[PDB]
C-alpha cells in the first residue's frame, strides 16, 4: 500500500505502527552546525527513518516504499538513489513497474539529473529502448529546448542504433520553433552519425535548407551558426559562391550575423593565399570597424582584436 | 549617458523577431521588456542612476545563510559543501573575514561530509561525489589554515579519483553515476590543488574534454551534446589545469563565448537562443581570462593590455542593475528569487568583469560607486589568488601518494 507524501491522510513514520521496532537516527551534523537546513516535520521525519534503514542495511519492502518518499521529498539525494537500485535488485522488484514511477518523477521534475540517469539504468537493465523516443517526445513537448531530455534522447539513439526517424523528427521541431539551438544541434547530430557531411548531395541540400531557414528569419543566429559550423571544417573559403551569394542579401536580409559571417570567409581567404589579398583585408577590417562601432558594440573587445590580429598576420 | 545600457542608441539593440513569433522570440522580448523597465526606472522616477553594490544587504543574507538555512533548502540537503563553498566564496569576494570559531565549525563539518573511502558526499555520512568533493576542497582552500588543509585525506582523495576514472579519459560524477565534462573539472581541480597528481591519473582526459567540443565552437556535457557555459568553463578550466589548452580551437570557443553576452541585457545566456542569467556572469565570461591566458601562452601578440575580451562595463551593469535582490542576495534575473549559487556566481562574474591582469599589464574597471570593487578571483578555480598560490605551496611539500 502506497501512503502518498501529498496525500491528506499522510501519517508521519514515528507515528506508524509497522515501524515501531526501529529507532529513527538523527543526522550528526556537528556541535556547533553550519548551512544547518531548518527542515519541516516532515522531511526531518522521512530521513531519520532513511538513515536508519540504511546504517543497518535493511533491504526491505518498507525500506523500498521509503525511499520513494525520500526522492519525493530531495530528487537530487543521490544516496537514496543508490540505495534505491540496491533494493530494486536486492527484492527483485518488477523494472516495468519502475519505469512507471521514473516516468511520473520525471514528468513532475524534468530538470533534475538524478531522475535520467535512473531510468537509463533501467533500460540499461531492461535491454529495452522501446518507449524512449516517445516519452522524451513528450518532455520535449512541455520544454523543447530541456538538456537533460535531449542528453537522454542522444544516447538511447546512439546505444540503441535508432538513427531512422530522427531526421523527421528534428525538421518537425524546427517547423514549430526554427529558433530551437537544442533542434539544430539534434540535426548535426544525427547527419554527422549517418550519411556524415562529406557527402556533396548532403551537404548542398543542408547549406540550402539553411538559407531558406536565414531568408524566413535573418536575425536566427542558430541557422547562421549551423551554416558556418558545417563549412568551418574544410574552410569557408573552399565555396567561392557563398560570398557573393551572402552579398546578395546584403540590402534584404542584412544583419550583425551576415557581417560576421562576411568576416569570417575573409578570414578564411586571407589563410589560403586569396587573389587580391591587400582588398580582401581592407574589406574584412572596415567589417571589424563597423561591427565594433556600429552595429555589434557588446562584442567591441572581440572586433578589435580580430582586426588587430587580421593586421598583425596579413599585413 | 555614462551607463551603455542606458544610452539613448541602446534601444537599437532590442530583439528583431523578423516578423516571425516562436517560443522562442516570445520568452526572449518578454525578458527584454522587465529588462528595459529596470533600465528606464531612473528616467521614469527623474532620478540620477546610482549603481552601489549592496554590500550591507548582501553580508547579513550571508553571515546567516553560513549557520541556519530555511526549509527552502531542502531541497539543497544532498548539497552542503556546496552551501559552504557558495557563501565561503562570496564572503571572500566581499572582503569580509571568517572568525577562527568559523573556520574550526567549517572544518569539522566538512569532516563529517568526509567519505572513509575518499572524496566528500553532500553532507554527514552521506556517499562521495566529486560535485560536493570539489566544493568541499574549494571552501577548505578558502578558510586556508593548517586544519583546514588536514582535514583533506589525500591518500584516500586519490584512491575515490582512480575509482572514476574510466577507460575514455572521461570520469563518473559518482560510482553507479554518470560521466559529464564537471567531472573532469571537479577531478582537476582537487587534484591540482592538493598535489595527487599522478602521470596516468588524467591519462587521456584532454582528449576525451575536445571530444565535448562541437560545430558551435563551445562544449557539451558529453560528446553530440549542445554547447553550454557551465560545461564550456568546466572543460576549459580543466584543459587549464592540465596544460592541455591546445587540445581544442581555441578561436571556435572564443567566437562562441564571446557570441553569447546578450547585446541588449549586457549579460550573458548559458546557450545560443536561450535566456540572460546572472551566473553565466562567472560561467561564460570567466572564459575570457582562460582564452587571454591560452592565447598569451602561444604568443598571441593581438591580445588587448587592458580589457578582457567581452563588455566589460555591460556586464557590471546588468549585474549591478539587474541581479541584487533588495534584501540582498543576487539573482538569475529580475523576477526570480535570490539564492547563495546566484549569489556567488554574480559576484565570481561581477569581480571578472572588474579586474583585467596579463603578466604585467593590470587593469581595473569599476562601474558606479568606488567601494563596489570586489576581492580577485583565480578564474580556473574561482577562489581567491592568493587561496590558490597558499595551497597549492603547501600541498607541494607533501609527496603525491605513492599507493
Ligand atoms: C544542463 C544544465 C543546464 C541547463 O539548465 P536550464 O535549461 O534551466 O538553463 P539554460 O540552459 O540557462 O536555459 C547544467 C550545466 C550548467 C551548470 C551551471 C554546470 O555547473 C557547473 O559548472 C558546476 N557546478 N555546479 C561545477 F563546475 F562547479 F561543477
Ligand atoms: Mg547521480
Ligand atoms: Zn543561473
Amino acid at each position: 500500500g502506497f501512503l502518498s507524501l501529498d496525500s491528506p491522510t499522510y501519517v508521519l513514520y514515528r507515528d506508524r505502527a509497522e515501524w515501531a521496532d526501529i529507532d529513527p537516527v538523527p543526522q550528526n551534523d556537528g556541535p556547533s552546525p553550519v548551512v544547518q537546513i531548518i527542515y519541516s516535520e516532515k522531511f526531518r521525519d522521512v530521513y531519520d527513518y532513511f538513515r536508519a534503514v540504511l546504517q543497518r542495511d535493511e533491504r526491505s519492502e518498507r525500506a523500498f516504499k521509503l525511499t520513494r518518499d525520500a526522492i519525493e521529498l530531495n530528487a537530487a539525494n543521490y544516496t537514496v538513489w543508490h540505495f534505491r537500485r540496491v533494493l530494486l535488485r536486492s527484492l527483485q522488484k518488477d523494472l516495468q513497474e519502475e519505469m512507471n514511477y521514473i516516468t511520473a518523477i520525471i514528468e513532475e521534475q524534468p530538470k533534475n539529473y538524478q531522475v535520467w540517469h535512473h531510468r537509463r539504468v533501467l533500460v540499461e537493465w531492461l535491454k529495452d529502448p522501446s518507449q524512449e523516443l516517445e516519452f522524451i517526445a513528450d518532455i520535449l513537448n512541455q520544454d523543447a529546448k530541456n538538456y537533460h531530455a535531449w542528453q537522454h534522447r542522444q544516447w538511447v539513439i546512439q546505444e540503441f542504433r535508432l538513427w531512422d526517424n530522427e531526421l523527421q523528427y528534428v525538421d518537425q521541431l524546427l517547423k514549430e520553433d526554427v529558433r530551437n539551438n537544442s533542434v539544430w544541434n539534434q540535426r548535426h547530430f544525427v547527419i554527422s552519425n549517418t550519411t556524415g557531411y562529406s557527402d556533396r548531395a548532403v551537404l548542398e541540400r543542408e547549406v540550402q535548407y539553411t538559407l531558406e531557414m536565414i531568408k524566413l528569419v535573418p536575425h536566427n543566429e542558430s541557422a547562421w551558426n549551423y551554416l558556418k559550423g558545417i563549412l568551418q571544417d574544410r574552410g569557408l573559403s573552399r565555396y567561392p559562391n557563398l560570398l557573393n551569394q551572402l552579398l546578395d542579401l546584403q540590402p534584404s536580409h542584412s544583419s550583425p550575423y551576415l557581417i560576421a559571417f562576411l568576416v569570417d570567409i575573409y578570414e578564411d581567404m586571407l589563410e589560403n593565399q586569396c587573389d587580391n589579398k591587400e582588398d580582401i583585408l581592407n574589406k574584412a577590417l572596415e567589417l571589424c570597424e563597423i561591427l565594433a562601432k556600429e552595429k555589434d558594440t557588446i562584442r567591441k573587445e572581440y572586433w578589435r582584436y580580430i582586426g588587430r590580429s587580421l593586421q598583425s598576420k596579413h599585413s | 549617458e555614462p551607463l551603455y545600457s542606458l544610452r539613448p542608441e541602446h534601444a537599437r539593440e532590442r530583439l528583431q523577431d523578423d516578423s516571425v513569433e516562436t517560443v522562442t522570440s516570445i520568452e526572449q522580448a518578454k525578458v527584454e521588456e522587465k529588462i528595459q523597465e529596470v533600465f528606464s526606472s531612473y528616467k521614469f522616477n527623474h532620478l540620477v542612476p546610482r549603481l552601489v553594490l549592496q554590500r550591507e544587504k548582501h553580508f547579513h543574507y550571508l553571515k546567516r545563510g553560513l549557520r541556519q538555512l530555511t526549509d527552502a533548502y531542502e531541497c539543497l540537503d544532498a548539497s552542503r559543501p556546496w552551501l559552504c563553498y557558495w557563501i565561503l566564496h562570496s564572503l571572500e569576494l566581499l572582503d569580509e573575514p571568517i572568525p577562527q570559531i568559523v573556520a574550526t565549525d567549517v572544518c569539522q563539518f566538512l569532516e563529517l561530509c568526509q567519505s572513509p573511502d575518499g572524496g566528500f558526499g553532500g553532507g554527514p555520512g552521506q556517499y562521495p561525489h566529486l560535485a560536493p568533493t570539489y566544493a568541499a576542497v574549494n571552501a577548505l582552500c578558502i578558510i586556508g589554515t593548517e586544519e583546514a588543509y588536514n582535514v583533506i585525506n589525500r591518500e584516500k582523495l586519490l584512491q575515490y579519483l582512480y575509482s572514476l576514472k574510466q577507460p575514455d579519459g572521461s570520469f563518473l560524477m559518482h560510482v553507479g553515476g554518470e560521466v559529464d565534462v564537471r567531472s573532469a573539472y571537479c577531478a582537476a581541480s582537487v587534484a591540482s590543488l592538493t598535489n595527487i597528481i599522478t602521470p596516468d591519473l588524467f591519462e587521456g582526459t584532454a582528449e576525451w574534454i575536445a571530444r565535448c567540443q562541437n560545430w558551435e565552437g563551445g562544449i557539451g556535457g558529453v560528446p553530440g551534446m549542445e554547447a553550454h557555459g557551465g560545461y564550456t568553463f568546466c572543460g576549459l578550466a580543466a584543459l587549464v589545469i592540465l596544460k592541455k589548452e591546445r587540445s581544442l580551437n581555441l578561436k571556435s570557443l572564443l567566437q562562441w563565448v564571446t557570441s553569447r553576452q546578450m547585446r541588449f541585457e549586457g549579460g550573458f545566456q548559458g546557450r545560443c537562443n536561450k535566456l540572460v542569467d546572472g551566473c553565466y556572469s562567472f560561467w561564460q565570461a570567466g572564459l575570457l581570462p582562460l582564452l587571454h591566458r591560452a592565447l598569451h601562452a602561444q604568443g598571441d601578440p593581438a591580445l588587448s593590455m587592458s580589457h578582457w575580451m567581452f563588455h566589460q562595463q555591460a556586464l557590471q551593469e546588468y549585474i549591478l542593475m539587474c541581479c541584487q535582490c533588495p534584501a540582498g542576495g543576487l539573482l538569475d534575473k529580475p523576477g526570480k528569487s535570490r539564492d547563495f549559487y546566484h549569489t556567488c556566481y554574480c559576484l565570481s562574474g561581477l569581480s571578472i568583469a572588474q579586474h583585467f591582469g596579463s603578466g604585467a599589464m593590470l587593469h581595473d574597471v569599476v562601474m558606479g560607486v568606488p567601494e563596489n570593487v570586489l576581492q580577485p578571483t583565480h578564474p580556473v578555480y574561482n577562489i581567491g589568488p592568493d587561496k590558490v598560490i597558499q595551497a597549492t605551496t603547501h600541498f607541494l611539500q607533501k609527496p603525491v601518494p605513492g599507493f
